[PDB]
């Protein structure tokens, strides 16, 4: 129960989350919860075969997420203890 | 939860749905149930089976 | 005790001893061949003396992002202002872009109409046309034209399709003798905004 | 400007100076 | 301080592999569920196999079909999303 | 009422031979007399069977370990 | 003479098994390890998809959830 400690520290940043179904989701963190649940703002979502979304909000569950694509700048070391 | 020895259809995930009458429950949502029948096309008993708390989308009498 | 257990908590609570007599973890040791996973390349490093210095590279990408900010600024405006080649027909497109008439240039009048799958469909497209044929100025804006068009998040498919075109744009860079060589701004360019600005740095030529 | 696209990338081939 | 025992537990027990590559900083692969793999090394992980990895290469074919690939700076990936993990995989152009 | 987990205990106490509904799969059963099992439900699972869909054929595995998170359904065979 | 599930399985390390997974891959290996929640860590792996060998993987870990069944093999 260490590593989802880790995200939970990722208020404000801005992220691409690749869903189950294969979406890209591209947003700003707004909070994540202890099992995963992410919500976003500032949302842009890529579909397979559908022109792109803008959102103000979004929320998605921990369990339909792939992973997380994280901003090259983050500085790991510091946020892994 | 009163439904008891009260006649029921289930879903189950993958599609696949199933009637019998609750014999049982458990905590965990796994409940007990008798002289039920899997509904493919035509259908078939399995008697007395049990069922996991998911797996159970929804549940009608 | 020695009788058997007659209820599943019985049952469920000596196993549960039993487990514990169990060592958690174990480690067979063993005493004494496998599949290739293929790879695609890098990108080619830049021949000596013509590899971009960051400081460009991250001027033209800043530079960049401004276009696009602007492009979709405006794309409503051009929406509603030369047939359009359907979404699948390469060959139509290539002549389009390209030519044997001449081309059409990428108007912000003839893009602004386009979506986002075509976009994608363009160039790859124009990316097959390139792998056969040689670079022109002509390429280098529609390519260079469509990257404005291309919409982050980008699908996974994307992001392979512009990296292909990275990885050719290094290639033909090899073939050239001359820094006066016309290609070769526009190839390292190419190579920037897909290597800075498209997230894929592992592509991107740190120089010296 | 409705070559801005054109006109950005011919600024941009030519701000390559080395 | 009972945990310790769960650090002797990375150190061997099938989860070594991971800690193989937090430790020598080496690449695994990672059949993802995704229908995917993944290259990369891990900077971080527990016990549900949620990684935090670094220079990952998604690779997957596609169409007669054709090779694609993606690279990924910094990723956390969820557990949930691994099948299997590769030790000391073996690749080539 | 009785919790399953007693239906469950039944099959071993008869080592009755019983056929499992996987949660993932769906084209395919397990069948087994069942020897073993714990509170996560894994089941060690004797002289046990894949049994496929359609195609009315049946794979022998011998004796098998089941996980737990796998099961969607139990019955008597 | 009830064989319970860990015990089963702590029996099978160093020998060749044979795991199946809940999405139908199934490998071929040498049980090297495993540990409390039953990940599992196999060697000179192979691969067999719809029953294809499909690739040899050498050493590979294996995240217990995943897991549909494991049995042994000679």
């Amino acid at each position: 129960m260490k590593l989802v400690r880790f995200l939970m520290k990722l208020s404000h940043e801005t992220v691409t989350i690749e869903l189950k179904n294969g979406t890209q989701v591209h947003g700003t963190i707004t909070g994540v919860d202890v099992s995963m649940n992410t919500h976003l703002k500032a949302v842009k979502m890529t579909l397979k075969n559908r022109e792109p979304v803008q959102l103000e909000t979004l929320s998605i569950r921990g369990n339909n997420i792939r992973y997380f694509i994280l901003p090259d700048s983050l500085p790991l070391d510091t946020l892994l203890v | 939860k009163k439904f008891m020895d009260k006649k029921l259809s289930l879903k189950l995930n993958g599609g696949r749905h199933v009637q019998g009458i609750l014999r049982g429950f458990d905590p965990f949502m796994n409940l007990v149930i008798d002289e039920c029948v899997e509904m493919a096309g035509q259908q078939n008993n399995i008697g007395m089976v049990v069922i996991r708390g998911n797996s159970i989308i929804m549940l009608e009498a | 005790p020695s009788v058997p257990p007659r209820t599943p908590q019985e049952y469920l609570r000596r196993v549960q001893i039993e487990a514990a007599q169990c060592p958690d973890v174990v480690v067979a040791q063993i005493d004494p061949k496998q599949s290739v996973n293929i790879s695609l390349s890098g990108c080619q490093p830049a021949p000596e003396g013509y590899s971009p210095t960051l400081q460009w590279q991250q001027q033209q990408v800043a530079q960049f992002s401004t276009v696009r900010q602007n492009v979709n600024k405006h794309r409503s405006h051009w929406k509603s202002q030369v047939t359009m080649p359907k979404s699948e027909d390469e060959e139509g497109w290539k002549k389009f872009c390209l030519g044997e008439q001449i081309g059409f240039p990428p108007l912000l009048s003839i893009v602004s109409r386009m979506n986002q799958a075509t976009v994608t469909s363009v160039l790859e497209y124009l990316s097959n046309w390139f792998g056969e044929r040689d670079f022109t100025p002509e390429l280098g804006r529609w390519l260079y034209a469509l990257l404005a068009c291309l919409e982050k998040p980008l699908l996974p498919e994307a992001h392979s399709l512009i990296r292909q075109l990275a990885r050719r744009c290094s290639e033909v860079r090899l073939l050239v003798d001359s820094k006066d060589d016309e290609r070769v701004p526009a190839l390292n360019l190419l190579i920037c905004l897909v290597s800075r600005y498209f997230d894929q740095r592992d592509l991107a030529d740190e120089p010296s | 400007d409705d070559t801005a696209l054109i006109k950005a990338y011919d600024k941009a081939v030519a701000s390559f100076k080395h | 301080e009972l945990q310790k025992r769960e650090e002797e537990e990375f150190n061997t027990g099938p989860l070594s592999v991971l800690t193989q590559s937090v430790k020598n900083n080496t690449q695994v692969l990672i059949n993802c569920r995704n229908n995917k793999k993944l290259l990369g090394r891990v900077k971080a992980f527990d016990r549900h196999c949620n990684m935090v990895l670094e220079n990952v290469k998604e690779m997957w074919t596609e169409v007669k079909p054709v090779n694609k690939d993606r690279y990924i700076s910094k990723m956390f990936l969820r557990g949930d999303s691994v099948i299997v993990v590769l030790r000391n995989p073996l690749i080539a152009g | 009422m009785v919790q399953p987990i007693n239906l469950i205990f039944r099959y071993l106490q008869n080592r009755s031979r019983i056929q499992v509904w996987l949660y993932e799969q769906v084209n395919m059963r397990i069948e087994g007399c069942i020897i073993g099992f714990d509170e996560y439900m894994n089941l060690v699972l004797d002289d046990a069977e894949e049994i496929h869909s359609k195609t009315k054929s049946r794979k022998q595995l011998g004796r098998i370990m089941l996980k737990g998170d796998n099961i969607t359904l139990l019955q008597s065979v | 003479l009830p064989l319970n599930p860990k015990p089963f399985l702590n029996g099978l390390t160093g020998k060749p098994v044979m795991v199946k997974l809940k999405w139908g891959m199934e490998y071929k290996g040498y049980l090297v390890s495993v540990d409390g929640y039953m990940n599992m860590q196999l060697a000179n792996t192979e691969e067999y998809i719809d029953g294809a060998l499909s690739g040899h993987l050498g050493e590979v870990l294996i995240r217990c959830n995943n897991v549909l069944y494991i049995r042994g093999v000679e």
